[PDB]
């Protein structure tokens, strides 16, 4: 059930958001999988950070991250979003969102393909298929 | 006293309404321009002998022609309403140019350090 | 293990080389000490048990300073693997309640004995074991009885045993010190409705554990982390209800009548208020006369109320 | 003097270097002669350590790699005192005139001979 | 820095180090984080030191040996650029782009 | 901006392929602008229908570039590399249907009473003010001044192609809609005639001092190697001085202001963005409206904030 | 064609007038302190804000040139502008406040011996 | 028409599509389109020189564009003119920004590119300003300025004058320093952010990177000596 | 400047019909219904794939020769143009006389995929792949050393041979 619906909230900062909305394009559709994102951080599950991440943004990003329910994950979409990427040597850029939010699936490269974002999504769902939360209540 | 600088809420071409009487307002603006600039700053300056001569040229072409369209194709500017709009502000430009007297010497010499780029 | 100048540097990734291993650390206290520990360039092996709960300890440092291992105190081999490569090791461990698979025994005695046996088999310098306040060998809170047994076992083998006894702690998301103040639907317990003791702030606990875990000349000493001044009772509830809602509503029930909820507690999905907590409500801080404190390790822990002003202030009326 | 837009405490702490860039001895060609260089020293504890994970060289100097390119040494030093930090200037070194008759291929009575 | 080992990997298909200062010890290589891991993360370089001994020596009865390395199926130029090497003394059979050995005979 | 500062000129093959790529890029930019605009306004179908052939334009980048949308394909010395054959054959068959589908997205927005009160004389910017605001491009030509750069300062073979420029009459957002929707079916003519007039020639610059050598003879020649080596180590020589160059990007006049040292690296580069000027004008335009007016008036003036700084 | 809290840029000539102008700036910058503590929810008290504001202006008591004091006045009034509403956020706002000691552990006692 | 795309009527073409020859791209001229325009534009600059000789400095013409040097204390009377003259009806500004060359004692040249509408002709206008002393803005003349001069102030600390809302846009709100000065480098002074212990307070530190920007410090003999051209 | 009064004779009560009931808007409904019947465009991405041009960029696999002696020569040209400095190389004279890479480092954190590495390595030894085979959970699983890249080239050169043999006469 958690692996099926799986909607994000767009944070969507730059070019990598143009590829994100290309996943909403009809070629590599989100809704053939279930990805129907709301624009609201409480109604969300995972928080795709796409685009580069400024120094100026990062407190707003962590404040969005905190008002988000407990089964939460983060996708770092785009090379700039993880390890700073193509700028990384600015005064005003954050050297990767690992300095801000904990991330569970990275997505490489300036703009990663719509193929790439969906492959990261399926790898995240493959991680979800090993969450084993109920038998971890049983303390396996 | 020419309040036909730009009109209001009529539909001319580009978001600026059509003035009713463009020729008398324009010839009064040229008359006032020639009355202001000629009697303020000397005829020695190139600026007066440029603005004045172009003003008399425009005055000639306006006072000659009749319709609001041949005056366009001779005036070298855009629309005749916009010719009037253009023809407004050089009166106030020369009127300001009474002050900050530009025909004098150059008030500052930079050190020539400032204007060196390469080579 | 030998090192260079001191602890406190002036910049992250000016890394130490100290390879630490912190048990537990997914929950309450182990957040802030590995937050102080990865901040200043130390490799941390933090083992875990739940995959979804270990995530928010990764952002304390950047690279190689947080690592995940799949320990479990049943498995010898997991803990054996966990501290092969370590240099120092702390264990904050032990639920405040039995599970459906764990006794109070063998969550900090033989659970402690396994990991200390791994320490002795690996010759790990600077083993630090936390243990509870009021850690006696007497019965009445078998939690405290078991922590006393755990300190006994950690002193049986491994003379490298810096035992630290913090007081009831005081921080953000206090498990059973302020969550029973903040949410607090009807905080109702304490037959003796007063007569508790020393609170200590959590970042001061973490600073104490940080300033003990690196300096030498403190092997085999035991610490107790006293409250700074006040050693105060449940009257701090009144200061908690100094915030305008005053919803605290202590109803001071009889003792044996209060047991049933705790006997309900074993059946529930989530832990609530298991009866060794109820027995500890009859105790106080049996303060050790001879155990080194914040003044020995050169700290002054912060007071209660002005810090409580910051610490509980989402929960105001207007 | 207070610095207006320099948030560091650079101005009290470090020694900076004004130097003419040296003439390289490997290549012939002399374009580095015609500048003036500002360079902050690495007299540091930060001073480019070694990483342990991949093994880059993560520095700690926030202004390790930085070079002005000025025009004149006195304009350089008027800037250096204007923004106000401790400098040290270094004088360049020229190459001295020596008359080169290509005809240096002739002798009197003398032992040594060359190509 | 302590006592632990996992005997499952030498350097490569070649046994020892590939060059100056390319070690294969793991403890200095931070054995903290190799744990819970397969060792079937990729040791795939076959250490081309071994692959010149794979290669047979080529003979040219001239004096100057051309080397390309380019295939005879590719439509574009893909090998290393045209270095002319000398085969004069025996021993200097080394195209410094490919390591193919050219001896004069 | 750089090749103006090099006193070189790219050959005719390069100018035609950069012009046709500029106009499929113009199709892409106006398409994504109108789609994101209409999604902010509320209709979802024009957004997705437009992205359906934005994916085909993504492929037409991809068969040329190394990725879907970003590209190092233009160089100062012309471009990277000549086209492949099936691309130029396919792009005609694309442009055969793109006019039909552009009409298809056009039929349900341009005519309806929604977009006729959803867009009214809203955000009226007069030409006297629009010139004083530093506006440009689609909003400028929506305010009824028949001026762009392409017909008026013709860079890169827009001189040589029949190109007609739409002109607004009312400075509202509705003519700013319809002027983009006209620029689509003006750019498709450009793709037509650049499919026809495509010459054969060198697609990089002619010499090899300044851009890149050809990779065939860089492995059969001394000089091609030294040019390859220095062109990827030290960049290359640029003569000193200033320049500024503006073209009409589909969001407005983009200017690039470059002060070159006379060395390997630019001593100063300042961009100039319509998304930084139109955003600056936004307060003077937005007054006397409501908030759901303001949502649309963001999307009209092409406020994609990756062109701020 | 607008403001946000009436930021004006016009540097006067005389140092007395600049003195009075910085004085009135100090009054508004001091008066907004309970508004700051309301707006950002700091831990420390309003007198901590006041003694640190006084510290910040005593950092530039002895600056000579009025033509430096101009842009110092602009920086002061401009950061007042960016503090009087919620442009700055509390993570951005704590960059003025070296509040806590316990973050550092034992550290340099400013002796030469303990540089080593 | 019909017969365009899929649901096919079985009619297509990928054949006989060629023009096979050898190229004839006969050209050598770098920059000769501009020379008549440069000769016109010299004379235009001489007009601007003789018309306003007090407030202007030496013009500078280069490759079909024009740059007027202006003494910095007097820019507003220059730009009441030259935006708004009859013969110079520019009325449309396209860039104000700054360039440091920290060579000279005045440090930041401030550069304006303006655009005509009637005349399709750009122009440039420069002043020089120091970090110490301001130069007045041009927001009194039109409204397209007050965003750009914020950008100029933020990137440089070229302080301005006679201007409403001189804020920051282009940096962080607590961030001092000025980036496009060549004083402080790419990394910035304080640029880190982390949030673990003092919770959510994403507070900076000394910015210690993970691999420093290993620069480019190579330079060849000498670029070129310019083949000059002027009308006169 | 078209004056364009346009007072009267647009319609003769037909105007009130088209305004009164939504004929212009029912037209758009009929358009989207006619669009409803036609073909979709989804590509079942685990099972199907979008078009992969040969010049598309990927994950930096190091080629070797036929019987390959590790074709990279650490020539540093692929260092000096990586525009985010995501290249870190170190080299040494290896035992057999030639020069090889001591370490080879790609920050896949900061590889923009400009392909300049591929456009400049003269022996064509670093190559952008077409494979999008990624999505690691750590940065420590992204920082590609020499072994990852040689392994990646050893995993496929078939695809790279297809790529070069459709591209190398254009590169
Ligand atoms: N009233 C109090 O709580 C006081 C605390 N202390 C001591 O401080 C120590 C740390 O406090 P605190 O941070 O709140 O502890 P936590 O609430 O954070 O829990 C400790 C972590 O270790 C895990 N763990 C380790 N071993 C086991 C095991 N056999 N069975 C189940 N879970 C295990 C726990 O669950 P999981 O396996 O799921 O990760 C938990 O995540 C405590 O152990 C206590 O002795 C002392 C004074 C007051
Ligand atoms: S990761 Fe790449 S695509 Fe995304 S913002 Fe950065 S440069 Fe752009
Ligand atoms: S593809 Fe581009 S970013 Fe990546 S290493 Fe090569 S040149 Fe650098
Ligand atoms: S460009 Fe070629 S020779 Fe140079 S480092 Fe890269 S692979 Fe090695
Ligand atoms: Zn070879």
């Amino acid at each position: 059930a958690r692996q099926g619906s799986f909607w994000p909230v767009t944070f969507g900062l730059a070019c990598c958001a143009v590829e994100m909305m290309h996943v909403s394009a009809p070629r590599y559709d989100q809704d053939r999988l279930g990805i129907i994102f709301r624009a609201s951080p409480r109604q969300s599950d995972i928080m795709i950070v796409a685009g580069t991440l400024t120094n100026k943004m990062a407190p707003v990003l962590r404040q969005v991250y905190d008002q988000m329910p407990e089964p939460r994950w983060v996708i770092s979409m785009g090379s700039c979003a993880n390890g700073g990427g193509y700028y990384h040597f600015s005064y005003s850029v954050v050297r990767g969102c690992d300095r801000i939010v904990p991330v569970d699936v990275y997505v490489p490269g300036c703009p990663p393909t719509s193929e790439a974002l969906m492959y990261g999504v399926f790898q995240l769902q493959r991680k979800m298929r090993n969450t084993k939360i109920t038998r971890m209540w049983y303390r396996k | 006293v020419l309040v036909q600088m730009r009109e209001g809420t009529p539909i001319g071409l580009t978001g600026i309404y059509q003035h009713p009487n463009p020729r008398p307002a324009l010839i009064a603006l040229y008359e006032a321009t020639l009355k202001e600039l000629q009697d303020k700053h000397p005829k020695d300056s190139v600026y007066r002998q440029s603005i004045e001569n172009l003003t008399a040229h425009r005055k000639q072409i306006v006072e000659d022609n009749e319709v609001s369209e041949v005056i366009e194709n001779k005036i070298g500017a855009g629309l005749i309403e916009e010719v009037v709009i253009q023809a407004h502000e050089e009166l106030e430009l020369a009127k300001k140019m009474s002050e900050w007297k530009p025909w004098e010497e150059l008030e500052e010499k930079p050190l020539e350090d400032q204007w060196v780029y390469f080579n | 293990g030998k090192t260079l100048i001191a602890k406190g540097t002036g910049g992250r990734s000016s890394r130490t080389g100290y390879t630490a291993t912190v048990f537990g650390a997914n929950g309450f206290l182990g957040s802030y000490l590995t937050a102080k520990l990865a901040k200043h360039g130390t490799t941390v092996v933090v083992p875990y048990r739940e995959e979804m709960a270990k995530r928010h300890l990764k952002v304390t440092g950047d690279l190689g300073v947080v690592n995940f291992l799949e320990m479990d105190l049943r498995n010898l081999e997991s803990i054996d693997e966990a501290v092969r490569h370590s240099d120092i090791v702390v264990n904050l461990i032990g639920r405040e309640y039995e599970t459906k698979n764990f006794n109070y025994y063998d969550v900090h005695v033989e659970g402690a004995r396994r990991i200390a046996e791994a320490v002795k088999k690996h010759n790990i310098a600077r083993y630090i074991h936390v243990s509870a306040f009021n850690a006696e060998i007497d019965s009445p809170s078998e939690f405290n009885h078991t922590k006393g047994l755990g300190e006994q076992v950690t002193k049986d083998i491994v003379p490298w045993a810096t035992i630290v006894r913090p007081a009831p702690m005081f921080g953000r998301e206090d498990k059973w010190f302020l969550d029973r103040m903040a949410r607090s639907p009807c905080l109702v317990s304490a037959n003796k409705f007063q007569e508790t003791s020393n609170p200590v702030h959590v970042i001061d606990v973490a600073a104490a554990l940080e300033r003990i875990c690196f300096d030498d000349s403190t092997v085999a000493q035991t610490f107790e982390l006293y409250g700074p001044q006040k050693f105060t009772q449940k009257q701090i509830i009144d200061m908690v209800s100094e915030t305008l809602r005053k919803e605290v509503r202590h109803i001071e029930l009889p003792k044996a009548l209060y047991q049933a909820y705790t006997k309900a507690t074993q059946a529930i999905w989530w832990p609530t208020y298991s009866p060794d907590q109820v027995e500890r409500q009859f105790l106080s801080q049996k303060i050790d006369p001879s155990a080194k404190t914040f003044n020995d390790l050169d700290l002054t822990p912060m007071e209660l109320p002005d810090l409580m002003f910051k610490l509980i202030r989402p929960y105001r009326v207007n | 003097e207070i610095v207006s837009g320099a948030p560091a405490e650079l101005s009290r702490n470090r020694v900076v270097r004004i130097y003419q860039q040296a003439k390289p001895a490997t290549q012939s060609g002399e374009y580095g002669t015609f500048a003036w260089r500002l360079d902050w020293d690495i007299v540091d504890v930060a001073n480019r350590w070694e990483n342990d994970l991949i093994g880059w060289q993560s520095s700690g100097d926030y202004m390790q790699a930085t070079q002005m390119k000025f025009t004149s040494k006195e304009s350089a030093i008027k800037f250096a005192n204007k923004q106000g930090w401790d400098f040290y200037i270094q004088e360049p070194h020229h190459r001295k005139f020596r008359v080169k008759q290509y005809a240096n291929n002739f002798v009197h009575s003398y032992g040594k001979l060359k190509h | 820095i302590p006592e632990e080992y996992t005997k499952q990997a030498p350097n490569r298909d070649s046994t020892w180090a590939p060059a100056q200062a390319s070690k294969t010890e793991i403890y200095k290589n931070n054995m903290v984080r190799f744990e819970q891991k397969d060792l079937s993360k990729q040791p795939m370089p076959y250490a081309g030191i071994e692959l010149i001994a794979q290669q047979p020596v080529r003979f040219v009865h001239g004096n100057t040996a051309v080397c390309d390395g380019a295939n005879h199926n590719g439509p574009g130029a893909q090998g290393h650029p045209k270095i002319f090497i000398n085969v004069d003394a025996p021993g200097s059979h080394a195209c410094q782009y490919c390591g193919t050995r050219y001896e004069k005979e | 901006a750089v090749e103006k500062l090099l006193n070189v000129e790219v050959p005719l093959r390069g100018k035609y392929i950069r012009t046709m790529f500029g106009e499929i890029t113009r199709v892409l930019n106006h398409l994504m602008s109108v789609c994101s605009h209409a999604m902010d306004v509320g209709a979802l179908t024009p957004f997705l229908w437009g992205f359906e052939e934005r994916e085909k334009l993504m492929e037409f980048y991809e068969r040329v570039s190394g990725a879907r949308l970003h590209a190092a394909y233009v160089r100062p010395g012309g471009v990277s590399q000549d086209l492949p054959a099936g691309l130029l054959d396919d792009i005609y068959m694309w442009a055969t249907q793109f006019g039909d589908r552009l009409d298809e997205i056009e039929e349900l927005l341009t005519d309806n009473r929604i977009w006729k009160l959803r867009t009214v004389n809203i955000g009226t910017v007069t030409a006297q003010d629009a010139l004083n605001l530093g506006l440009s491009g689609p909003m400028l030509r929506g305010s009824g001044i028949p001026f762009d750069i392409r017909k008026n300062a013709p860079y890169d073979a827009y001189d040589k192609v029949d190109f007609d420029v739409p002109v607004g009459m009312n400075g509202d957002c509705y003519d700013r809609y319809l002027i983009r929707m006209a620029e689509f079916r003006q750019s498709l003519r450009i793709i037509e005639q650049c499919c026809n007039d495509m010459p054969a020639g060198a697609v990089k610059v002619e010499d090899f001092k300044i851009n890149s050598p050809p990779r065939n003879l860089m492995k059969e020649d001394m000089e091609a190697l030294i040019h390859h080596f220095l062109l990827y180590t030290k960049g290359y020589s640029v003569p000193p001085g200033e320049t500024y160059t503006a073209i009409e990007a589909p969001k407005g006049e983009m200017g690039v202001y470059v002060v070159s040292d006379g060395s390997e690296r630019p001593y100063k580069c300042k961009i100039r963005a319509p998304g930084f000027a139109h955003l600056g004008a936004f307060d003077h335009i937005a007054r006397g409206h409501f908030l759901p007016d303001a949502v649309a008036i963001i999307g009209t003036m092409d406020l994609v904030f990756g062109e701020v700084d | 064609i607008a403001t946000a809290f009436a930021e004006t840029v016009k540097f006067s000539g005389s140092k007395q007038e600049l003195q009075k102008r910085t004085l009135a700036l100090y009054r508004q910058f001091l008066r907004g302190a309970p508004t700051f503590a309301d707006l950002y929810e700091v831990q420390f008290s309003i007198p901590t804000i006041r003694t640190k504001i006084r510290q910040e202006f005593e950092r530039h008591r002895f600056v000579d040139d009025l033509s430096i004091q101009n842009v110092l006045y602009a920086k002061g009034h401009m950061e007042y502008q960016e503090c009087i509403n919620f442009w700055k956020q509390q993570a951005q706002f704590l960059k003025y406040f070296p509040e806590e000691d316990d973050i550092q552990g034992r550290h340099q006692p400013s002796n030469f011996v303990d540089k080593f | 028409q019909a017969a365009p795309s899929w649901e096919n009527i079985k009619d297509i073409r990928l054949d006989p599509k060629v023009h096979v020859d050898e190229v004839y791209e006969p050209i050598v001229n770098p920059a000769d389109r501009y020379l008549q325009h440069v000769s016109d534009l010299h004379q235009y600059a001489k007009y601007i020189m003789a018309a306003l000789p007090k407030y202007i400095q030496g013009f500078s013409v280069w490759k079909d564009e024009l740059t007027l040097h202006v003494a910095p204390s007097a820019v507003i009377p220059v730009t009441t003119f030259l935006r708004d003259n009859t013969s110079t009806q520019y009325k449309s500004i396209i860039d104000i920004t700054a360039v440091d060359y920290p060579s000279r004692e005045n440090r930041f040249e401030v550069v304006y590119n303006f655009l005509s509408v009637r005349h399709n002709s750009r122009i440039r206008l420069k002043t020089y300003a120091t970090e110490v002393t301001p130069v007045p803005s041009i927001t009194c003349l039109y409204e397209g300025a007050n965003w750009f001069e914020r950008e100029a102030y933020d990137m440089y600390g070229v302080f301005f004058e006679g201007h409403p809302d001189l804020r920051r846009i282009m940096t962080d709100y607590g961030f001092e320093g000025h980036p496009l000065r060549k004083d402080f480098p790419l990394t910035g002074y304080t640029e880190v952010r982390w949030d673990e212990e003092k919770r959510r307070v994403v507070y900076e530190p000394l910015e210690l990177t993970q691999a420093f920007r290993n620069f480019s410090a190579g330079s060849t003999a000498w670029e070129p000596v310019g083949p000059g051209r002027d009308d006169r | 400047r078209p004056a364009t009064w346009e007072e009267s004779e647009e319609g003769a009560l037909s105007k009130a019909t088209k305004y009164f009931l939504l004929a212009e808007m029912f037209r758009g409904l009929y358009v989207v219904l006619e669009q409803f019947f036609r073909a979709p465009y989804t590509i079942y991405y685990p099972f199907e794939k979008g078009p992969v041009s040969p010049r598309f960029r990927g994950e930096h696999a190091l080629r070797r020769y036929p019987s390959g002696e590790e074709r990279c020569i650490a020539c540093k040209l692929c260092e000096a143009i990586c525009p985010a400095l995501a290249i870190t190389i170190d080299a040494e004279e290896r035992i057999d006389g030639s020069r090889r890479t001591t370490k080879y480092d790609i920050d896949m954190t900061k590889c923009i995929y400009c392909g300049y590495c591929q456009e400049s390595c003269p022996v064509d030894a670093i190559v952008e792949t077409p494979n999008v085979e990624y999505a690691t959970e750590t940065r420590e699983e992204l920082l590609y050393n020499k072994e990852k890249l040689l392994a990646n080239g050893d995993k496929w050169e078939l695809e790279l041979q297809y790529a070069l043999d459709a591209d190398a006469p254009y590169r």
